[PDB]
RNA sequence: GUGAACAGCCUCUAGUUGAUAGAAUAAUGUAGAUAAGGGAAGUCGGCAAAAUAGAUCCGUAACUUCGGGAUAAGGAUUGGC
RNA sequence: CGUGGAGGUCAGUGACGAAGCCUAGACCGUAAGGUCGGGUCGAACGGCCUCUAGUGCAGAUCUUGGUGGUAGUAGCAAAUAUUCAAAUGAGAACUUUGAAGACUGAAGUGGGGAAAGGUUCCACGUCAACAGCAGUUGGACGUGGGUUAGUCGAUCCUAAGA
RNA sequence: GAAAUUGUUGAAAGGGAAGGGCAUUUGAUCAGACA
């Protein structure tokens, strides 16, 4: 069931982030979103756009958003046959404020 | 050539070796005795899950201080580990122990490992320095790997000792007496 | 040898009389 | 690659340090067979390397 | 030589060794001795810790100053789902003690008691008591002739129940099983008590009444590995003291050339199985009714969960048994309720205890509302709302 | 830039991002901290820690080799516009 | 009884296997020891009558060399901190590039020299050893390249002195 | 290409040491005379 699909997800980093150093906080960031992407796609192999590291990134290692607004998509993988055929990439979307969405399945438009 | 003590078929038999390998010895054989007597299918499909975590490597002579673990219930031990490096090595010599299997001509559905001899090679020294201006050993235990399969066979061997009789005159008498009577 | 390994001279510890 | 020397004969040619030499990760291939200080300068003037303007430092509120 | 003064012992040397307990449910050693005179009724109960609120109540003491004046005290309140009775147990005399001899299961059995049996319950095929079963598809004679056995022998006959997890606010989804001895007379007349209630539920009100004083039986709260400053609480050493000072100094003499048992020593604090008695019963409230925080002193309509439910439990909906102190064991663990195992008359009991109000604010914070009603009358109107 | 200041703190030019990592957050430690009421009852011993602290104005004893003691002791003020 | 060598002898043994080594295999002697079978090995060795001595080891905190238990244990925790993508490659937490976050805060982790080191400088190729993890990288390994003065110094003068 | 030390295989034993002496059982193994 490969199933390509490209949902946009919001995940509450605050409740994640509680009782961490503040040294690990933006490396830990990334890390949970993997886990996050893991959990919701399947795939093993998750890939984060260079932009969406400016965005946790974005005030410093204890500067973390309590909530992000992203967009994970599953894809097919190439280049020499890896252990699992599907990857997840996930990007993040531009909106004034991530409080009050939910999950949207953005079809293939 | 020059293997071990191996009571095999050397005609249905392939083996396979490693010298002088930077690896632990203490980790390799404790790798190579939790595969011993294995099926080379499984053999190389376990190995694999020890690199994914899923499966250990159960420690069972050189095991002195080593955290317990739930993943050791498997073979009735308490404290096991996941040498990677080692099992990297062992499987390197799986891979060519196999290929030189069809080059022989053996199927490859009916092999399995019956011998694997892991032993210490020479080391390699190093120096470190502690308090005091003093300088001790800094050394690697280096070891070399062997590994036999062969071909799983079954029915082997009827026909055992004759156990020859020996009776004395009086017994010879006394079973004659009831043949006489009965059966 | 170290300014550890102290056993010769003393306030209150061995070698004393 | 290893483009390790060619951001350094760069520093020297444009005159500023190897902190604000810019070069092309997608021209990557190119770069690499510049080895003479004559063809660093011919990247320059095509864009392959660019000056990376320094950091504002304002001083309007003092 | 003397040590320097004499000190009282650090710790009380009965309640060792201090270990992790076998059970999540603590065992019950010892039930009231039978009264032949009595009717058939149970001796314990089993519940689940929801919570501490406090009581304001009027106190009657004799020869005391606060005499008709009141005081407020702190109460737990225990959820207590009607529990099921599932089987008998007879136990005969033996020179080597207690023995079971037959165990007699009900018919039908509930998935939470099925669920007990089980490790891999959504693997498994959920095949227990499916043979046991056959017994009651014949005349009965197969549950008869193992009924009677009880009769005749097993002086002494245990009921079996399990609680109703699936109506309580816990994510458990799994029955608790316990042994609850029958105190009546007439053994015959236990197995036929206990013949009739099977797949049948028993409230907490035919166990336990008014003013009555019972005990407590649970597992305190882990703390896992501490030190020996605080499982024990010996002196700290002084500031100067190198290699640490939250230790014991002197471990031992030379002579004998071992550390004895009776030194205090760091390990497992908590998680310990504890039977606190002598604690009195202010309420047994009702599932089926509301207002059960009303008192006929206050007449507010309001129910005893506070504002925003109880703190990492939920809101109360079954029955509950308040006492008045501390029980030992933490928010929503299992809790075996037990009668006294002696008639105390020194006062402290046999007492009509009538509350006044009951606490009803929020926990999670310093509440200043007892009802939603009473929140709006004071603030008035908001933006949300209007 | 702040300030008396080559003090501490932040930034520009310039230079590094090199010190084995990962996962959890028991005891005991090392380093940094906070504590109600009492205020040296601790201890060989105020050890350690705490308090005081810049500037401006007021005020300043015994004693003295008349030079000092003296920032004596003891008080008040401090932002922004 | 045994060891190294010497005189005499057994017209002694031996590449069809001398010496040595291994052998819960066998025999003889109270014992020190001697003999045989089997395996391994490859070129010299023994019995006896005498001579001779650097002639017999469990110890000397013995000497030299080698190897263990401890033990995959102690430990690899100062100097605020790294993250994402791409490229290369058999292989990337560590290489290179881009992006982001930081630090040294100009008595600097900046730019130059003296003493000292001596090719560590630069390029290409390599990853057995070294870089107490790793490594495609390196002050590593291998092969080559590089230091241009009438004005900068030595050279000259004298000081304490020699 | 010995010993210390180590791996594999085979055999045997093991309730806070192991090793030893006398005697026998059990298992393995060996010899003699067959005159």
């Amino acid at each position: 069931l490969k199933d390509v699909v490209t949902r946009e997800y919001t995940i509450n980093l605050h409740k994640r982030l509680h009782g961490v150093s503040f040294k690990k906080r933006a490396p830990r960031a990334v890390k949970e979103i993997k886990k996050f992407a893991k959990l919701h796609m399947g795939t093993d192999d998750v890939r984060l756009a260079p932009e969406l590291n400016q965005a946790i990134w974005k005030r410093g290692v204890k500067g973390v958003e309590y909530r992000l607004r992203l967009r994970i998509s599953r894809k097919r993988n190439e280049e020499e046959d890896a252990k699992n055929p599907l990857f997840s990439y996930v990007e993040p979307v531009l909106v004034a404020s991530a409080k009050g969405l939910q999950t949207v399945v953005v079809e293939e438009d | 050539a020059r293997y071990g003590a191996t009571s095999t078929n050397p005609a249905k038999s392939a083996s396979a070796r490693g010298s002088y390998l930077r690896v632990s010895f203490k980790n390799t054989r404790e790798t190579a005795q939790a595969i011993n007597g294995w099926e080379l299918t499984k053999a190389q499909k376990y190995l694999e899950q020890v690199l994914d975590h899923q499966r250990a490597i159960p420690f069972r002579r050189f095991n002195s201080s080593i955290g317990r673990t739930a993943q050791g219930k498997e073979f009735g031990v308490t404290k096991a580990r996941w040498p990677a490096k080692s099992v990297k090595f062992v499987q390197g010599l799986l891979q060519n122990a196999a290929a030189n299997a069809e080059a022989k001509g053996l199927d490859a559905t009916k092999l399995y490992v019956s011998h694997i001899q892991v032993n210490q090679a020479p080391k390699q020294r190093r120096r470190t320095y502690r308090a005091h201006g003093r300088i001790n050993k800094y050394e690697s235990s280096p070891s070399h790997i062997e590994l036999v399969v062969t071909e799983k066979e079954e029915a082997v061997a009827k026909a055992a000792e004759k156990k020859v009789v020996r009776l004395t005159s009086r017994q010879r008498g006394r079973i004659a007496a009831q043949k006489r009577i009965a059966a | 040898r170290g300014r550890g390994r102290g056993r010769g001279r003393g306030r209150g510890r061995g070698r004393g009389r | 690659a290893n483009l390790r020397t060619q951001k350094r004969l760069a520093a020297s040619v444009v005159g500023v340090g190897k902190r604000k030499v810019w070069l092309d990760p997608n021209e990557t291939s190119e770069i690499a067979q510049a080895n003479s200080r004559n063809a660093i300068r011919k990247l320059v003037k095509n864009g392959t390397i660019v000056k990376k303007a320094v950091t504002v430092h304002s001083k309007s509120r003092t | 030589s003397h040590r320097k003064y004499e000190a009282p012992r650090h710790g009380h040397l009965g309640f060792l060794p201090r270990k992790r307990a076998a059970s999540i449910r603590a065992r019950v050693k010892a039930f009231p001795k039978d009264d032949r005179s009595k009717p058939v009724a149970l001796t314990s109960f089993l519940g689940y810790k929801a919570g501490m609120t406090t009581i304001v109540r009027d106190l009657d003491r004799p020869g005391s100053k606060f005499h008709k004046r009141e005081v407020v005290e702190a109460v737990t309140v225990v959820d207590t789902p009607p529990v099921v009775v599932v089987g008998v147990v007879g136990y005969v005399e033996t020179p080597r003690g207690l023995r079971s001899l037959t165990t007699v299961w009900a018919e039908h059995l509930s998935d939470e008691v099925k669920r007990r049996f089980y490790k891999n319950w959504y693997k498994s095929k959920k095949k227990a008591f499916t043979k046991y079963s056959a017994k009651y598809a014949q005349d009965g004679a197969g549950i008869e002739r193992e009924l009677a056995r009880i009769k005749k022998y097993a002086s002494v006959v245990r009921v079996l129940v399990h609680t109703q997890i699936r109506k309580t606010p816990l994510a458990q989804k799994k029955a608790h099983l316990a042994e609850i001895q029958l105190n009546g007379g007439s053994i015959s007349e236990k197995v036929d008590w206990a013949r009739e209630h099977f797949e049948k539920t028993v409230a907490v009100d035919s166990v336990f009444e008014q003013n009555e004083m019972i005990d407590a039986i649970a597992v305190t709260k882990g703390h896992g590995f501490e030190g020996v400053t605080h499982r024990w609480g010996t002196k700290k050493l002084p500031r100067k003291t190198h290699r640490g000072l939250r230790k014991v100094a002197c471990i031992g003499a030379w002579h004998p050339a071992h550390v004895m048992w009776s030194v205090a020593r760091a390990g497992q604090r908590g998680y310990h199985s504890r039977t606190s008695i002598n604690h009195k019963i202010y309420r047994v409230g009702k599932g089926d009714d509301e207002a059960n925080g009303a008192t006929s002193f206050d007449r507010t309509k309001k129910t005893i969960t506070p504002m925003g439910g109880f703190v990492h439990y939920g809101e109360i909906k079954n029955d509950f048994i308040m006492v008045k102190g501390c029980i030992p064991g933490n928010r929503k663990r299992i809790v075996t309720l037990r009668k006294s195992l002696y008639t105390n008359t020194s006062r402290k009991a046999l007492e009509e205890v009538s509350l006044k109000w009951i606490d009803t604010a929020s926990k999670f914070g310093k509440g200043r509302f007892q009802t939603p009603a009473e929140k709006h009358a004071f603030m008035g109107t908001l933006k949300k709302d209007l």
